[PDB]
DNA sequence: TCCTCTTGTCAGGCCGGAATAACTCCCTATAATGCGTGACACGGACTCTACGAG
DNA sequence: CTCGTAGAGTCCGTGTCAAGGGAGTTATTCCGGCCTGACAAGAGGA
């Protein structure tokens, strides 16, 4: 056990979620139906989260405790400690960049200011309803301009080069990438030693102070849209056998089933060259898809197979009443207690 | 008493064997909540000095 | 059949009477309930009704 | 979205029927005029001869048995190899001649694909070694681009524009001497690849050209179809919403199959296309919901039994 | 007298064919076409009041 | 000397608490038999 101590907090880096994963979850399978080993590789596999019972492997070639960091030919599942399939974490490579929800939606919402552009437009630009001009060249057009379909037809017929413009989440990161925090943190710091206006003031100084610990801290801003996406270890999510046949699972199996599937599809009709409006489709529901994975409960409520209540994602399972359940109220049950 | 595994079983042992130390580990639930908040693209470590 | 006995079943007006004492009996056979389905909850009740 | 298309009326749907007839007539034609299909042709329809390779590898039916099959690829390997032997005017239209006797055939899918796909790399591979070639030569020899057009432009293949640049005595055409033997290597080695095309190096320009413009108008007719049939795909979907799979799954697994039918679709028969859509839709529904419905999925034919 | 060394024959783990399952390629041809409390505090938009600049 | 802008104020709204038919191919369990270790009982030597 180490002595630690600082517990630090940043924004996950795509090579860091490529660094904790091992292994690429592609199949939304589960498990077999009839003998219940867990398929590869699905959402539960043994040969990336880890073996099911201990020091055996799955097709049980290897049997014998003297066996421990030997990885079975057959099946790609190491013979060690079930316990392990508790914290292997697995990864999903995303087709289309999709954006964070906590760092949109959040009433402050922190993609808005850094790029200074209220929300209902990127709320706009996301959904498909208009785009934005990244770098559009000797132009009379500004690199936050929006342009609206038919403007931006307009534009296109008549400016085929020297025009940039994208639409989407992929966009957004593309357009967050190339902003160069040190240039536009002196601008604001000279409008400070020059403006004065109370409120403009006082937003300029939050702009700022953003900015100056966004640069300071080293994350660099095109991480808050997600490329690769984590997924939490088996164990968390369990798929455990009720007694007489029936099974239960925690939503979070669900919500990745359907993570996956949508972006199976996408990959699928990006390689048919299928028409725009379905391709734009095919984005939107990703996007809701990560949305309700994330942070369930900023959207249209997307309930469950059967049963009504709203299935419980990620943000709920950290925030309760209060806050920790098992770490805060209430309350860590207790052995050697009686009443 | 409740989340620790290693140390509830150290210390059955420790109690059966009529000597009274503990090994505190860290709770499970603690270790959960790292593995939750890391699921998204929030990176917790604990570092060192 | 389903929407008839998901009702008798699964609703909070159907339970189990409790059948320790006849007084028990006839008086939670004789009772009014303000909540359920088109009625009102604890949280939202008020402090008027 | 779906409600800004109209409704392709039915003369509509038959002319674009028409236009996607038309693209793919021109590409097959395009398929048709480069000397190393039939060499791949022949040496597998011999495969399939010899039992090297399959009866349905190859063909999907002709144009105007087995005995028919064997005797016209045993004439077409004869017609081959006396057009070669007399390639040195004449060789154009006898390639023209066995292009067009060649039109006959019909190819399985994949292996069409995988004709497209081989001329594609071809003049993947011509493109990619000219523009490496002038990307070295005007950003090392500083060549003004004016001249690179005019001079540059129209062969690909001989020594003109080499021999020219370094005529007109410029400074850096002097130092064109430091990449004349990368330069003058790769216009060598591009003579080459037209020498296992044969025919020229402007036909290369000419078969790409056609063939992007087939495959764009048969996808934008494809495109407006589509979009004018999304409404009847999402009036299909309400019979199946409510075996928890999702409304917009099931109406995009609609439109992968209304995409297929499309693709397959032939107007000729004179049926409406609804009527026949509806069944690739209903397919692609029915097997996705089967599909992608459970937590534990289940084989198909146990859902059927179920 | 006690402990050690020896002759001899069976059994269990492993592999092969078979037979019931699964997954993709054939799937098709009348027409069907849009349908699913409540108090607090803060932030944003709109209005009013007053000042400075052209 | 006159007009528009800047700043301040108020009201409202949000988050947060209290239709299956099938042909071909391969996988997987299941029974039948081969191939190498291990077990029994006695004898001989210290
Ligand atoms: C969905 C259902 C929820 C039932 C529920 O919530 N009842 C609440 C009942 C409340 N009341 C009526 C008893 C009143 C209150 O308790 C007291 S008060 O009125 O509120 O005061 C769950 C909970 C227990 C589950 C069963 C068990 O696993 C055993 C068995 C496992 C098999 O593999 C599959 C079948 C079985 C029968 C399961 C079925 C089903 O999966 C059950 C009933
Ligand atoms: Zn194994």
């Amino acid at each position: 056990t180490e002595e630690f101590d600082a517990i630090k907090i940043a924004l996950a880096s795509p090579d860091m979620i490529r660094s904790w994963s091992f292994g690429e979850v592609k199949k939304p399978e589960t498990i077999n139906y009839r003998t219940f080993k867990p398929e590869r590789d699905g959402l539960f596999c043994a040969r990336i989260f880890g073996p099911v019972k201990d020091y055996e492997c799955l097709c049980g070639k290897y049997k014998r405790l003297k066996h421990r960091g030997v990885i079975c030919e057959k099946c790609g599942v190491e013979v060690t400690q079930t316990k392990v399939r508790r914290e292997r974490m697995g990864h999903i490579e995303l087709a289309s960049p999709t954006a964070h929800i906590w760092f949109l939606k959040s009433l402050p919402s922190r993609i808005g200011l850094l790029l200074d552009m209220p929300l209902r437009d990127i709320e706009r630009v996301l959904y498909f309803e208009s785009y934005v001009v990244i770098e559009g060249g000797m132009t009379n057009l500004e690199r936050q301009q929006i342009l609206t379909e038919e403007q931006y037809l307009d534009a296109l017929e008549e400016f085929g080069d020297e025009f940039d413009a994208k639409m989407g989440a992929e966009a957004i990161q593309a357009l967050l990438k190339s902003m160069d925090l040190e240039q536009e943190c002196e601008q604001l710091r000279e409008e400070l030693n020059e403006t004065n206006s109370e409120t403009k003031r006082k937003k300029l100084t939050k702009r700022i102070k953003l900015l100056e610990a966004f640069v300071q801290s080293g994350n660099k801003p095109e991480w808050m849209i997600l490329t690769v996406l984590p997924v939490l270890p088996p164990d968390l999510r369990p798929l455990v056998p009720l007694d007489g046949g029936r099974f239960a699972t925690s939503d979070l199996n669900d919500l990745y089933r359907r993570v996956i599937n949508r972006n199976n599809r996408l990959k699928r009709l990006l390689d048919l060259a299928a028409p725009d409006i379905i391709v734009r489709n095919e984005k939107r529901m990703l996007q809701e898809a990560v949305d309700a994975l994330l942070d369930n409960g900023r959207r249209g409520r997307a309930i469950t197979g059967s049963n009504k209540r709203p299935l419980k994602s990620l943000a709920d399972m950290i925030k309760g009443k209060q806050g920790r359940f098992r770490q805060n109220l209430l309350g860590k049950r207790v052995d050697y207690s009686g009443r | 008493k409740s989340d620790d595994v290693n140390g509830r079983t150290k210390m059955y042992k420790n109690i059966v064997d009529g000597n009274h130390q503990m090994e505190p580990g860290m709770p499970e639930s603690f270790n959960v909540l790292l593995k939750e908040i890391r699921s998204l693209g929030i990176n917790i470590e604990l570092e060192d000095e | 059949s389903a929407a008839v006995k998901e009702f008798f079943g699964s609703s909070q007006l159907s339970q189990f009477m409790d059948q320790n004492n006849p007084l028990s009996e006839i008086t939670h056979k004789r009772r009014i309930s303000a909540l359920g389905p088109g009625g009102l909850t604890r949280e939202r009740a008020g402090f008027e009704v | 979205e779906m409600g800004t298309v109209e409704l392709l009326t039915r003369e509509g749907e038959i002319d674009i029927a028409k236009r996607i007839e038309d693209g793919i007539n021109q590409v097959q034609c395009s398929v048709a005029e480069y000397p190393e299909a039939i060499t791949y042709l022949l040496e597998q329809y011999d495969r399939v001869e010899a039992e090297e390779a399959r009866l349905s590898d190859l063909i999907t039916g002709f144009v105007d048995d087995p005995e028919l099959a064997r005797e016209k690829f045993a004439e077409l390997r004869a017609q081959y190899v006396v057009t070669r032997d007399t390639i040195k005017a004449t060789a154009q239209e006898e390639i023209l001649k066995l292009s067009e006797v060649f039109k006959q055939f019909r190819l399985v899918p994949k292996q069409f694909d995988y004709l497209v796909n081989s001329m594609r790399v071809m003049m993947d591979r011509v493109r990619t070694q000219e523009r490496l070639i002038m990307k070295l030569c005007v950003e090392q020899c500083k060549m003004p681009k004016k001249n690179f057009i005019t001079l540059f432009t129209g062969n690909e293949t001989s020594d003109t524009w080499f021999n020219a640049a370094i005529a007109m005595n410029k400074p850096w055409s002097e130092k064109l001497h430091d990449v004349s033997e990368e330069v003058h290597r790769a216009l060598q080695k591009l003579q080459q690849i037209e020498e296992e095309t044969g025919l020229t190096i402007e036909q290369v320009k000419d078969i790409n050209r056609r063939m992007s413009i087939g495959e764009a108008k048969a996808r934008r007719a494809k495109k407006e179809m589509v979009e004018a049939n999304l409404r009847l795909v999402i009036s299909i979907a309400k019979k199946y919403t409510n075996r928890g799979l999702q409304f917009l799954d099931l109406i995009q697994e609609g439109n992968i199959g209304l995409m297929k039918a499309v693709d397959k679709f032939e107007y000729r028969r004179g049926y409406k296309f609804s009527t026949y859509a509806t069944w690739w839709i209903r397919q692609a529904i029915t097997r996705s919901i089967a599909d992608q419905a459970r937590t534990i999925r289940i084989p198909v034919h146990m859902i059927e039994t179920i």
